[PDB]
RNA sequence: AAUAUGUAAGAAGUCCUUGUUACUUAAUUGAACGUGGACAUUUGAAUGAAGAGCUUUUAGUGGGCCAUUUUUGGUAAGCAG
RNA sequence: AAUACUGCCAGCUGGGACUGAGGACUGCGACGUAAGUCAAGGAUGCUGGCAUAAUGGUUAUAUGCCGCCCGUCUUGAAACACGGACCAAGGAGUCUAACGUCUAUGCGAGUGUUUGGGUGUAAAACCCAUACGCGUAAUGAAAGUGAACGUAGGUUGGGGCCUCGCAAGAGGUGCACAAUCGACCGAUCCUGAUGUCUUCGGAUGGAUUUGAGUAAGAGCAUAGCUGUUGGGACCCGAAAGAU
RNA sequence: AAUUGUUGAAAGGGAAGGGCAUUUGAUCAGACA
């Protein structure tokens, strides 16, 4: 018949990475996770004990729980038409501190500074970000750059 | 052809006179639609609708509700307004002084009020005295004290009173409700 | 026929039960003829209480 | 008499008229499968924060 | 009444709403409870878990009356005593002169205790009490007499 | 009692004030856009003098009509044009040019046509088939005092004032441009130019960034 | 109770912006503008002309 | 790789001060929850928003078929998936 | 120098078509030294014809273009799929018992006169004692026990109201509702005080356990649309089985 | 009512009936004042 057990289809998706295999290194246990804490799930092949199921790989949640090996992460898996709250009980090998929150944090220290340093200046902030605006007028010079005229190429085989 | 991006046609889903047919109510909802329309106040934007909700919307405020209200600090003198009926509670020993306006009072809380030396104003003597509401208290009994909604999102799990007529155990009492008949919930 | 989150119910019609239907038609009618019985037995029965 | 197997065929439509609802957020969330020996003690320690800010309008 | 049914409104339609393909037959998922355990268990756990199977005792010949012994809180109870003979013992709480509630004559069987009653004695014949009822009775200077 | 003409006295005159300033901020615009143009004319020939090339400034805004009808679409560019207020066929806004939209531009192309609009289309789409979106119900422009009341917050009290926020995209061009209603414009008057539409511009259809040629386009469905 | 259309209605045209006045009465919509004579650096011609 | 896909873009925020406990540290150490204080809409991208959230009950349906692109079986099919 | 080409003008101007909604005034303006005038929040002026089958409605016919049989089941029917020659008159979701949601009404910690009695202008209307039913307590298989640490708790959001301020805004209080952490009652598991007919008694404090519970009641009754189950059960239909 | 006879009117080159439109014939309302 057919087959779909825990672990089906996860190939590659459990496998090592090249010339990356065996213990995992020394900081992996060194990282602390507090409630809160923004994490990534990639599932190491190597720690069976304590592994994701292949939908939460990839998928980033919030730490709820903090134990002795372990870490508690909801995450809302989208079912039907609505989403529901998982929460997954991985391993500290599993999971990884998500940088997708650092790029919020350096904004917001910034962010206090720029206007600090501005109201202790005299107003005049503007600290939003804005897209990419198109580029403004230039005036490129000919000098040393003469344009150097080309025209297509007729057709060859060389083989 | 447009592309739209909402249904057509849709009704505001919220009631716009009530449904009742008492002249009387009517005449307290034409009242109020003209205050609600000429006094910028909000008290009347709020009862206007009131005056619109079906039974279940008008939970009874027990006496004993209005009691508690006027314990709140700085809120003993004002003077507490029901649109629904207002039931009485023995169940309070004693009862404060204060103004309870009401559609309706019942035999027991008109006395309770009026014995302990308060009054019971009718809506619109209400209007006379605040037509702004100025110093109204405005309560709202509890709706979810309703029975029926015991059995509102009954499913496993999910702690809910099954619709049943005669209960006891031999009622829906084993497998699915405990771990040694087959499983529980 | 088992649907929806209703009560399960217990009617029993199961046997030939229009056959025994009792419509109290002469309700008012066996009232007044309870009425009139007493008060026959009243006169029957002399100044008998 | 065969007929058709599976198909995930117009169930984006369906699913898509009354939403996808994104996933609904609360301030104080449930503490449900938190660990119960940091529970315990947490029940203990509002406990005694309750008890000193009642000492703060006594 | 007929003339608000909607099937008057249905006159003139091919099927009385009940659709084309899905048609108005007899019993499609048979009469009554049928299927209960097959097609239609979805519906009973949920809706109805603990339907089928057994639980506790059997108990041959049981005459209710047996168990008859209402309940009264002392949340209520000065309401066994009339409005105006009320407020008089409210008033001129003491021993000496404290009011005898027979909570049986009422028809109560037990009193538990629901809570707080003013500080006023009194003297509560009943059948049953629970241990809180007697104490907060007592905190109030009252007795329980029990009866029968 | 007075007002009778007391109150018409107060008024009448500050309706006079007003048509004052917008009188002095519309000539203001005028110096500053033939300025602007002829700026840029000398920076051009300054450059050719100065054996050099003279890059102008990207366009900041944009102006794009539906050109496709309504079915068969699929669901993306779908949202998109839900998004740019394009619902229905020949109508069409201003878009404000950035990363962020340039982005969704791309996503319509085969839908829509848009280019570059001039001041002279930006004026003549406005004055003509111009419409506020006030409590919805959208509204036709006909009189400045229906700006200003709900732009006047930003500036703007004029219905040149607008044209001026538009087309040099100003710090308020989002609630001046969603101020206004989608532009309901009628088929080319003259017809499309190209013998099948949906095809790109620069393959001899109509949809896609024609540029500049978007004016002589508008300006027949208008 | 009906748009009217400025660009063919001069009263309208003037209900909105009073600058139409000053606008049509001093032309404007013809200025001449300034004679000059910039010619372009040769490098501009040969490039253009080049092949 | 492309296309698809997880999360984030603040008031439920940020920073100072220093309380509660039976958890935890060699330790008033930490963890969790707090009292008190400092900073407002350029308060933290875009575009849109005929508003947003929520509750109850109930019909019909549960034979599907076609097109572009991806794609399995078959020499193939107006074939089967 | 000119011209083309491309673009602009709040430059002028002719021919043609369709429309004329609104019904005192009120608005934004324009022209005027001014008085006034205007094409400025929707047609008026002048002239003629007939006052009739002239126009218009109906109808029959002709002409241009278009139009397959309805009903049904079906992925697909005009089908070489079925029913239907024609017309009249019958002709199919009902009533009941018990229910879910919703709504209107009565009264409300209650509620329900109508088994019955009283009474009557007599199947009506009017009146009513004792019970009973449901509700006001839950939880255990059961024996049993049985709902305030506290302003009936803390936190966060809350309409409304109160205070300051001209206002914008700030503080205060905050029902309903939602989220969260606690407290109470029963079941389960520990703990086992003072005592004792030495095995009875079970105070007290607890536990990732558990209940259709408490935490200033919301119910009872009549009615109605829809929905549910049993009934001939929307109407018509077996092959059979039994006496 | 189906259906039939008579009389009157009208149309008909392998069906009939229908839609929008107008000519022609027949027929009729209203409004003028
Ligand atoms: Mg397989
Ligand atoms: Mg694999
Ligand atoms: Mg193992
Ligand atoms: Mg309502
Ligand atoms: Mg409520
Ligand atoms: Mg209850
Ligand atoms: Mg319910
Ligand atoms: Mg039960
Ligand atoms: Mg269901
Ligand atoms: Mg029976
Ligand atoms: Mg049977
Ligand atoms: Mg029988
Ligand atoms: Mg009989
Ligand atoms: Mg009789
Ligand atoms: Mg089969
Ligand atoms: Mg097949
Ligand atoms: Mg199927
Ligand atoms: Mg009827
Ligand atoms: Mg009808
Ligand atoms: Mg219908
Ligand atoms: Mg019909
Ligand atoms: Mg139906
Ligand atoms: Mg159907
Ligand atoms: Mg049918
Ligand atoms: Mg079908
Ligand atoms: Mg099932
Ligand atoms: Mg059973
Ligand atoms: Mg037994
Ligand atoms: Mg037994
Ligand atoms: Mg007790
Ligand atoms: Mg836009
Ligand atoms: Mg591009
Ligand atoms: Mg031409
Ligand atoms: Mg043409
Ligand atoms: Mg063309
Ligand atoms: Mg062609
Ligand atoms: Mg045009
Ligand atoms: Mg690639
Ligand atoms: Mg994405
Ligand atoms: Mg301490
Ligand atoms: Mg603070
Ligand atoms: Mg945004
Ligand atoms: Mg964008
Ligand atoms: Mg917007
Ligand atoms: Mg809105
Ligand atoms: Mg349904
Ligand atoms: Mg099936
Ligand atoms: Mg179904
Ligand atoms: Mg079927
Ligand atoms: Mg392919
Ligand atoms: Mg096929
Ligand atoms: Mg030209
Ligand atoms: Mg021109
Ligand atoms: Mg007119
Ligand atoms: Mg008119
Ligand atoms: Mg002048
Ligand atoms: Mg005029
Ligand atoms: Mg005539
Ligand atoms: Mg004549
Ligand atoms: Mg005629
Ligand atoms: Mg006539
Ligand atoms: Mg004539
Ligand atoms: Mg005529
Ligand atoms: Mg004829
Ligand atoms: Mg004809
Ligand atoms: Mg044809
Ligand atoms: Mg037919
Ligand atoms: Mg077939
Ligand atoms: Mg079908
Ligand atoms: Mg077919
Ligand atoms: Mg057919
Ligand atoms: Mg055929
Ligand atoms: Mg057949
Ligand atoms: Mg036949
Ligand atoms: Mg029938
Ligand atoms: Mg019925
Ligand atoms: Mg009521
Ligand atoms: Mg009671
Ligand atoms: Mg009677
Ligand atoms: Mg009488
Ligand atoms: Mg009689
Ligand atoms: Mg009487
Ligand atoms: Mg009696
Ligand atoms: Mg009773
Ligand atoms: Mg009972
Ligand atoms: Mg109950
Ligand atoms: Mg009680
Ligand atoms: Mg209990
Ligand atoms: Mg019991
Ligand atoms: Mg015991
Ligand atoms: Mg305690
Ligand atoms: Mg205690
Ligand atoms: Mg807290
Ligand atoms: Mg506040
Ligand atoms: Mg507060
Ligand atoms: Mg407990
Ligand atoms: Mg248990
Ligand atoms: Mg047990
Ligand atoms: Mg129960
Ligand atoms: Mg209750
Ligand atoms: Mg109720
Ligand atoms: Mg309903
Ligand atoms: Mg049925
Ligand atoms: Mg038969
Ligand atoms: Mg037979
Ligand atoms: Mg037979
Ligand atoms: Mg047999
Ligand atoms: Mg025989
Ligand atoms: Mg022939
Ligand atoms: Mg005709
Ligand atoms: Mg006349």
């Amino acid at each position: 018949g057919k087959s779909h057990g825990y672990r089906s289809r996860t190939r590659y998706m459990f496998q090592r990475d090249f010339r990356k295999h065996g213990a995992v290194h020394l900081s992996t246990y060194l990282k602390v996770y507090k409630v809160g804490d923004i994490v990534d799930i990639k599932a190491n092949g190597s720690i069976q004990k304590g592994m994701p199921h292949k939908f939460y790989q990839g998928k980033t949640g919030v730490v709820y729980n903090v134990t002795k090996s372990s870490v508690g992460v909801i995450i809302n898996k989208m079912v039907g038409n609505r989403y529901l709250e998982k929460r997954l009980n991985l391993r500290v090998e599993h999971i990884k501190h998500s940088k997708c929150r650092q790029e919020f944090l350096e904004r917001v220290k910034a962010n206090a500074a720029k206007r600090a340093e501005a109201k202790a200046q005299g107003v005049a902030v503007q600290l939003k970000r804005q897209p990419a605006q198109p580029r403004e007028s230039r005036i490129v010079s000919t000098e040393g750059n003469v344009p150097q005229t080309l025209a297509p190429v007729p057709y060859e085989t060389f083989i | 052809g447009i592309d739209h991006t909402s249904k057509q046609h849709k009704r505001s889903g919220h009631r716009t006179a009530p449904k009742s047919d008492n002249v009387y109510l009517k005449l307290l909802v034409k009242l109020y639609t003209f205050l609600a329309r000429r006094t910028d106040a909000p008290f009347n934007k709020v009862v206007l609708k009131a005056l619109f909700l079906s039974k279940i919307n008008r939970p009874p405020v027990s006496v004993s509700r209005i009691a508690r209200a006027l314990k709140q600090e700085g809120a003993a003198n004002k003077t507490v307004v029901v649109v629904g009926t207002v039931t009485d509670d023995a169940r309070i020993f004693e009862f404060p002084k204060t103004t309870v306006a009401a559609l309706r009072f019942t035999a027991g809380a008109r006395a309770k009020i009026v014995k302990a030396g308060g009054e019971c104003i009718t809506l619109d003597q209400l209007a006379v005295r605040a037509p702004k509401g100025q110093n109204t208290l405005i309560l709202r009994g509890p709706r979810n004290s309703r029975e029926a909604v015991r059995h509102f999102g009954m499913g496993p799990h999910k702690g809910k009173a099954p619709r049943i007529l005669s209960t006891g155990r031999k009622f829906e009492r084993a497998r699915g409700r405990r771990r040694s008949k087959g499983f529980k919930v | 026929a088992i649907s929806k989150n209703l009560p399960i119910l217990k009617n029993h019609f199961r046997k030939h039960w229009q056959e025994r239907v009792k419509v109290h038609f002469d309700q008012a009618g066996k009232k007044v003829s309870r009425r009139n019985a007493r008060a026959t037995r009243a006169a029957k029965i002399a100044p008998r209480p | 008499a065969k007929s058709k197997n599976h198909t995930a065929h117009n169930q984006t439509r369906k699913a898509h008229r009354n939403g996808i609802k994104k996933p609904k957020t609360y301030k104080y969330p449930s503490l449900k499968g938190v660990d119960p020996k940091f529970r315990r003690n947490h029940k203990h320690a509002l406990h005694g924060t309750a008890k000193a800010l009642a000492a703060a309008k006594k | 009444p007929s003339r608000f049914t909607k099937t008057r409104k249905h006159r003139g339609h091919v099927s009385a709403g009940k659709g084309r393909i899905g048609k108005h037959r007899k019993h499609p998922g048979g009469r009554g409870m049928a299927g209960g355990q097959h097609h239609h268990r979805i519906n009973m756990d949920k809706y109805h878990p603990g339907y089928f199977g057994k639980v506790g005792m059997r108990y041959f010949h049981k005459q209710q009356a047996h168990f008859w012994k209402p309940v009264l809180n002392l949340d209520k109870l000065w309401t066994l005593i009339p409005e105006d003979k009320r407020d008089q013992y409210l008033k001129s709480a003491s021993k000496e002169t404290a009011p005898v509630i027979d909570t049986l004559a009422a028809g109560y069987g037990k009193i538990l205790g629901k809570g707080r009653i003013p500080n006023v004695p009194v003297i509560v014949k009943a059948r049953f009490v629970s241990k809180l009822a007697e104490e907060k009775i007592r905190a109030a200077g009252g007795v329980v007499e029990l009866i029968a | 009692a007075e007002q009778v003409a007391a109150e018409r006295a107060a008024r009448k005159a500050a309706n006079k004030e007003k048509r004052a300033i917008i009188l002095e901020r519309n000539a203001a615009y005028q110096k500053e856009y033939e300025t602007a143009e002829r700026n840029i004319i000398q920076a051009k020939r300054d450059a050719k003098a100065a054996g050099s090339y003279y890059v102008e400034a990207q366009h900041k805004l944009v102006f794009v009509v539906r050109i496709k009808g309504i079915n068969k679409i699929p669901p993306k560019p779908r949202k998109v044009l839900q998004l740019l207020r394009l619902t229905r066929i020949n109508s069409g806004t201003f878009v404000k040019v950035t990363k962020a939209t340039l982005e969704l531009l791309k996503l319509i192309e085969p839908y829509v046509a848009y280019g570059y609009p001039s001041y002279s289309t930006i004026r003549q789409l406005v004055y003509k088939r111009g419409f506020g979106k006030i409590n919805k119900q959208r509204v036709p422009l006909s009189d400045n005092a229906i700006i200003e009341a709900n732009l006047g917050k930003y500036g703007i009290l004029s219905i040149d004032d607008l044209i001026h926020e538009i087309i040099t995209v100003g710090p308020h061009f989002k609630q001046a441009n969603n101020f206004l209603w989608p532009f309901k414009l009628s088929n080319p008057s003259g017809g499309w130019g190209v013998p099948r539409k949906f095809k790109h511009f620069i393959q001899g259809g109509s949809f896609g960034n024609r540029e500049e040629f978007i004016n002589k386009l508008v300006k027949s469905m208008n | 109770v009906l748009k009217k259309n400025p660009l063919k209605n001069k009263q309208v045209l003037l209900r909105l912006n009073p600058y139409a006045k000053v606008f049509a009465a001093e032309k404007l919509g013809s200025k001449k503008a300034e004679k000059t004579g910039t010619k372009p650096a040769a490098v501009f011609t040969e490039t253009l002309k080049h092949d």
